[PDB]
RNA sequence: ACCAUCUGUGGGAUUAUGACUGAACGCCUCUAAGUCAGAAUCCCGCCCAGGCGGAACGAUACGGCAGCGCCGCGGAGCCUCGGUUGGCCUCGGAUAGCCGGUCCCCCGCCGGGGUCCGGUGCGGAGUGCCCUUCGUCCUGGGAAACGGGGCGCGGCCGGAGAGGCGGCCGCCCCCUCGCCCGUCACGCACCGCACGUUCGUGGGGAACCUGGCGCUAAACCAUUCGUAGACGACCUGCUU
RNA sequence: ACGUCGCUUUUUGAUCCUUCGAUGUCGGCUCUUCCUAUCAUUGUGAAGCAGAAUUCACCAAGCGUUGGAUUGUUCACCCAC
RNA sequence: GCGCUGCGGGAUGAACCGAACGCCGGGUUAAGGCGCCCGAUGCCGACGCUCAUCAGACCCCAGAAAAGGUGUUGGUUGAU
């Protein structure tokens, strides 16, 4: 039933800590609470870090464990991870997430504005949609 | 230290308080159990307690001692002209029990049911039910009934008929009748508000709740007696002639601690009037009332396959502190609760 | 924040809840709790069975009508659990308690509300899944609870009802979606808008 | 027209356990539960504002029932973005649990 | 410490089909379908292979308790495979010293009425658990056959018989009066 | 009056214990997960009482022009208690998993199941969604024109767990304003300042005026009864 | 057995903290409640338990534990159920 | 040290722990605490240990021993 596993290579997404919003690689794994991970391309250094503020993510490097910086900086920009976390819906809605905490006043009576003219003109559509579904 | 020489107690505390009871009718604290498959039928009757004679029988016992042999048995006769119903009450099962959802009542009550609802017949105008008898009349009103019939088959869970007593044809001083509620047992909830409609102003005979050697149960008021001592009250043992202050008492009414005189101790106080439930009362004869045949009255309902007298339940010289027992009657196997002439509720057992 | 905050009892754990509960209604917070005969209690079955047995040999010896009530529905269990947990000696305790509503089931108005979970107090969060845990409902229908029955054919005929409320929503849902597809061009630059903000992904 | 305040209630009085400081208040405001969230809240005005029978006069306006015992906050308190509060006059005991206006001056953003 | 990974597996022959609903395991073979829940029990099942199937149960960081269930589950599998396939069949075989114990079934199998147990006047109602079907051996007197798909159940049936008859009062060593499992097997021999 | 006579009761989870399946520990094992039988105990029923706890139903004050009910969110004013300062109208629940959407089979335009396709640090997201307040004038595009607004009317349907609420239809009147972006200027702009903003035509006690509709009682004492009783209380009767 | 570890406050001692401007002393009688370290009765396990009887142990205080001769007696002892 | 002495903590308490006292404001602590009563952990606290059908839970202090467990967790000495 699993599907992420904690494995060397695999890309982990930091929550909360001092890297918060960053991802790393796990390199090595010391116990069953804390990995060896390195963000080479991510600027997060070699160092231990716990399980609890890692959230896995789908994706694996390949290099061998407790290899130095250098072949995990070689795999990570290989594979580039940077543009392909970007383009998923994860990582989308965690930037929508700072632009709506970043909003000024201004923006929020823009997107108002937006949100009484867009869900109106939703709303009578879906009253003609409810009105053919009727006579159908 | 502990008690010299082991003793039951006097008196059971399952039976507190002692009070005067709230009721003088007695009140079904427990329906029999509905079984849809059973035919619609009524679980409880109300009678009059007329006074004891006693009968003889054959016992057919086999392996006693009174096998094929004939005993002398006391009975008492519990006197139930029929009863009629005057509304249907509908209940709903809810989280916090059984409540009353809806009544309805019939178009016509009797001056007998109307002495119910007043303090004081004499000085009323006897406005009771004027207004909602009309509900029966008018097509609003019919249409408002029949919403309600509809509302109780689809939510009410628990039917019950209010019917009241005949005090007209009982020789009683009263003629206030006495109301209940009869619960509806057998059938659907669609099939007992069919069954209760019709029966509405009808009579209803006790010999169609009640059948011949029917384990029964009876329900009412003791018969009061009282302030009373602990000597009467709760069978005390009485203290030695030569005690100071009265022996008609407890001599200790608790230990040093706890400080507090407990609940358990016996104490005078009012005795008898106490409501009470008494089981397995068999049914030995359901007698017929006074009949008139072609000209002339029947009134043998005393008599047996073997004494075949033309007599009626009633001793001679009638029973004493009643009166003539003229309508139906139940002649129940034992003594029962209550005084002369006190009302009484018969009903089913709760018991296989 | 809401003006009445009503709670789902199921899943939840009876002290860790009742902290909580008692705390909103020192703060004034109006709380109403439903299902309460959903709330668990940590450690097995027979365990806590057994404390509350031990509760009912708690009796006044003297006149045991004076003596501490013991209360067998699974509301008035939890109602009990949170006022050990207030001043409720005082007025200011008192009041707080009368700020507290609890319902075994959820009767109405507050089927048709949207309730809310504590998950300080869940048990899948505060509870080892290997931990063995109790069923307040189950508790109490053996220390004397009679409504068990009646509760459970009730909550059976509401769930009835929120289904089709729900099978609606997602009928309306549906629409939503293929409502915003058909006039996708009239509102391209309204979406955008709140796409730069972040109200959209 | 709008708010333009913040939502506070007045959870109670400076305490240890057994003794109670009624010159100080503790007040609980909605979206502030961590102490480092309550540095925005410092120094703002707040004010108790009541009824009562008697009419009193109003600032710009007729006398009305309304009556207010104006305050500020001082100081955070715990890590649960309570803080302290200190009232022209010791808040009445009857307020706790009742709602604190925290209002949005003075300004510093 | 905690165990990472401990797993075991078990085979399924080719005419059994299971199918996983979580943790609720489904076996359907000739004889039937049997359906376990084992939400009890925090694993992993997993159906690996498609030409021949194969079960595996996983376990990741359990301690020595939890560790105990991954073998539990397997045998409960493997007894599931072994009931559609070829069932169950428990004998049972009536010990009498002087009264003999007189057994008629009822219900088609699901009654099982005792007489004549110690010469008692009573005689036992025993109820098979649905799914169980009792008969009396043909081939050789005083022998009782229980069928069924779950070994639970019918081992559960059999459990009842035995205990119905029990001496009371008096010294069981001698007094060896009752019915008892004498065989557990199979109704189709693989 | 055991000194006569009658009546005394059913469930449930389980203890001890005995077991099933079954690992730990390739065997074994009543136990670890899972499961079964189980008793003067326990809990409930039966039975006694019945909450500063509810329910349903009845009748609700007359020749005085009196008392009252209901409507007309009718007209003001009075005394008195204050709190609050947008709403969320709801699947069930899982957690070693979940959510959503389709093409086929059966339950009968339903619903369930089997595939298949998406989402899952939940975005069909409560870290969410909805609504939104300066008003008006001139004036042009969008959007809408299947449109808004009326205890305006009448009717229908659904809701009983504590429904004390929700929806639909028919007609009449009314405006084509309402919502986005533009043109156009105006409003006490009260000269820096607090209790501003809302629920709200709030709750309660009255005292008037105003129009319509509607109603004409019972309780207690006294008396009586004696199924009752220390006194209270209680059961009763008082022109068919 | 030799040893050895405990529990109880149902005996007696030890102590003298409370009460000497006073807490009525023994025993019985009456009455309630409670404890279990269970005599009986319900369910059970073990035996040097064939049956009957008996003994040991577990859950267990729901229920019961009596009538007399002598004695002020608590306590004893006997008669009888 | 109490008596002669309040005050914070120890629920409560002459003696314990902190600390000794004019009437107050602000600041900070001690001993002790921070689920709720009840001020303070509403920290995404760290690493384990423990399941109790009499769990356990904070000086004085307000309940327990010898002895035993194939419960589980470590560790020691050997052996295959
Ligand atoms: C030898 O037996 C006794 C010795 C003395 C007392 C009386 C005392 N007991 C406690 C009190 O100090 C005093 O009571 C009174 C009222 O004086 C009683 C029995
Ligand atoms: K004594
Ligand atoms: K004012
Ligand atoms: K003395
Ligand atoms: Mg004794
Ligand atoms: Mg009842
Ligand atoms: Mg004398
Ligand atoms: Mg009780
Ligand atoms: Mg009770
Ligand atoms: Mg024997
Ligand atoms: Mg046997
Ligand atoms: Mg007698
Ligand atoms: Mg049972
Ligand atoms: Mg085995
Ligand atoms: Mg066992
Ligand atoms: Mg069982
Ligand atoms: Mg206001
Ligand atoms: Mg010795
Ligand atoms: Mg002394
Ligand atoms: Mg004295
Ligand atoms: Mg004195
Ligand atoms: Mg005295
Ligand atoms: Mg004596
Ligand atoms: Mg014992
Ligand atoms: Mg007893
Ligand atoms: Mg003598
Ligand atoms: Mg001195
Ligand atoms: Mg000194
Ligand atoms: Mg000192
Ligand atoms: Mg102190
Ligand atoms: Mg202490
Ligand atoms: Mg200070
Ligand atoms: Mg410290
Ligand atoms: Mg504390
Ligand atoms: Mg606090």
């Amino acid at each position: 039933v699993f599907r992420r596993f904690v494995e060397v290579g695999r890309v982990a997404y930091v929550s909360f800590g001092p890297h918060a919003g960053k991802l790393v690689a796990i390199v090595d794994v010391i116990d069953q609470n804390r990995a060896l991970v390195d963000g080479p391309c991510t600027q997060v250094r070699r160092q231990a870090m716990p399980f609890k503020c890692m959230q896995l993510t789908d994706f694996i490097l390949k290099f061998p464990h407790s290899a130095h910086q250098k072949y995990v900086r070689q795999a990570w920009q290989k594979a580039d991870i940077n543009t392909k976390w970007a383009a998923t819906r994860w990582a989308k809605k965690i930037e929508a997430r700072e632009r709506k905490a970043k909003m000024t006043d201004f923006d929020r009576f823009k997107v108002m504005k937006a949100k009484k003219m867009r869900n109106r003109i939703i709303k009578n559509e879906v009253k003609k949609l409810q009105k053919a579904a009727l006579l159908k | 230290s502990h008690r010299k020489f082991s003793a039951p107690r006097h008196g059971s505390l399952g039976f507190l308080p002692r009070k005067r009871s709230s009721r003088h009718r007695g009140k079904v604290k427990s329906f029999p159990k509905d079984d849809p498959s059973k035919p619609v039928h009524l679980t409880a009757f109300l009678g009059y307690k007329a006074g004891m004679t006693h009968i003889v029988r054959e016992v057919d016992r086999p392996g006693s001692k009174v096998n094929k042999k004939e005993v002398v048995e006391a009975v008492t006769i519990v006197e139930t002209p029929p009863m009629v119903v005057v509304g249907i009450v509908g209940y709903v099962e809810t989280p916090r029990g059984l409540r009353t959802f809806k009544t309805v009542f019939a178009e016509h009550i009797s001056d007998e049911c109307k002495r119910r609802f007043y303090k004081n017949w004499h000085k009323s105008k006897k406005k009771a039910f004027t207004k909602y008898c009309k509900k029966w009349q008018d097509e609003d009103g019919k249409k408002q009934l029949e919403k309600d019939f509809s509302s109780m088959k689809k939510y009410c869970q628990v039917i019950r008929v209010i019917a009241h007593t005949q005090m007209r044809l009982l020789p009683l001083r009263q003629k206030k009748a006495h109301l209940m509620e009869i619960q509806v047992n057998g059938g659907t909830v669609a099939e007992k508000l069919d069954w209760a409609r019709e029966r509405l102003e009808q009579q209803v005979p006790v010999n169609q709740v009640f059948g011949q050697d029917e384990m029964i149960d009876v329900i009412g008021v003791t018969k009061g007696k009282g302030y009373k001592g602990v000597t009467s009250r709760w069978h005390t043992k009485k203290l030695p002639r030569k005690t100071h202050r009265g022996l008609r008492k407890v001599a200790c009414i608790g230990a040093w601690h706890p400080a507090r005189v407990a609940f358990s101790v016996a104490r005078a106080g009012q005795k008898g009037y106490h409501h009470r439930t008494e089981i397995n009362k068999k049914i030995y004869k359901i007698g017929q009332g006074y009949l008139i045949k072609d000209g002339k009255l029947i009134k043998n309902n005393a008599s047996t396959d073997y004494d075949l007298s033309d007599k009626s339940i009633n001793p001679l010289g009638g029973f004493v502190h009643y009166g003539e027992v003229t309508n139906d009657f139940v002649m129940l196997k034992g003594c029962v609760v209550g005084t002369k002439k006190r009302v009484l509720t018969l009903r089913k057992s709760l018991l296989v | 924040e809401v003006q009445v905050l009503v709670l789902d009892g199921r899943g939840h754990l009876l002290g860790r809840l009742a902290a909580i509960v008692a705390k909103q209604v020192l703060l004034g917070r109006k709380v109403v709790v439903v299902r309460c005969e959903g709330i668990n209690i940590s450690g097995n079955f027979y365990r806590n069975k057994l404390k509350y047995l031990a509760f009912l040999r708690k009796r006044m010896n003297t006149n045991p009508s004076r003596g501490p009530y013991h209360f067998r529905a699974p509301s008035r269990i939890f109602w009990r659990t949170v006022r050990g947990m207030l001043p409720h000696k005082t007025k200011r305790g008192q009041a707080a308690l009368d700020r507290l509503k609890v319902f075994d089931g959820i009767p109405p108005p507050y089927d048709k509300k949207k309730r809310m979970v504590v998950p300080a107090a869940l048990k899948v969060v505060r509870l080892k899944p290997t931990r063995k845990f109790a069923y307040l409902g189950r508790l109490a229908h053996e220390v004397g609870w009679k409504y068990q029955a009646v509760t459970a054919t009730l909550e059976e005929k509401r769930k009835e009802k929120a289904k089709i409320h729900y099978r609606k929503k997602k009928q309306l849902m549906r629409l939503r979606k293929q409502a915003e597809k058909n006039v996708e061009k009239k509102i391209d630059k309204y979406t955008e808008v709140l796409k730069t903000h972040g109200l959209l992904v | 027209s709008g708010r333009l305040w913040s939502k506070a209630i007045f959870a109670g009085y400076k305490r240890g356990l057994r003794n109670q400081r009624e010159h100080t208040a503790l007040l609980k405001i909605e979206g502030v539960y961590a102490r480092d969230e309550t540095e925005f809240y410092l120094g703002k005005r707040c004010a108790y504002v009541y009824k009562a029978k008697n009419n009193t006069v109003t600032p710009g306006g007729k006398p009305n029932k309304t009556r207010v015992i104006w305050g500020k906050v001082t100081r955070a308190h715990g890590n649960s973005g309570m803080v302290r509060a200190k009232f022209r006059s010791n808040l009445p005991a009857k307020a706790i649990g009742h709602r604190i206006r925290v209002m949005l001056y003075p300004s510093r953003i | 410490m905690k165990t990472i990974l401990s797993n075991q597996t078990v085979d399924i022959p080719e005419n059994v089909d299971i199918t996983l609903k979580g943790r609720t395991v489904i076996v359907k073979g000739p004889r039937g379908t049997l359906r376990r829940d084992f939400n009890h029990i925090n694993v992993e099942l997993s159906l690996l292979g498609k030409k021949k199937k194969r079960l595996r149960v996983d376990k990741w960081w359990g301690n020595r308790k939890e560790l105990a269930t991954v073998r539990t589950i397997c045998s409960h599998v493997q007894n599931m495979i072994k009931g559609v396939t070829l069932g169950f069949r428990y004998k049972m075989r009536s010990v009498y010293a002087h009264f003999p114990i007189n057994v008629v079934i009822q219900e088609n199998g699901s009654l099982v009425e005792i007489r004549n147990f110690l010469g008692e006047k009573y005689i036992r109602r025993v109820r098979m658990r649905p799914g169980v079907a009792c008969s009396v051996s043909q081939a050789q007197k005083d022998e009782l056959i229980l069928e069924g798909n779950d070994i639970e159940l019918v081992s559960n049936s059999a459990a009842l018989i035995q205990q119905a008859t029990t001496v009371k009062n008096k010294d069981i060593r001698k007094f060896l009066d009752g019915i008892y499992v004498s065989e557990k097997g199979t109704v189709q021999q693989a």
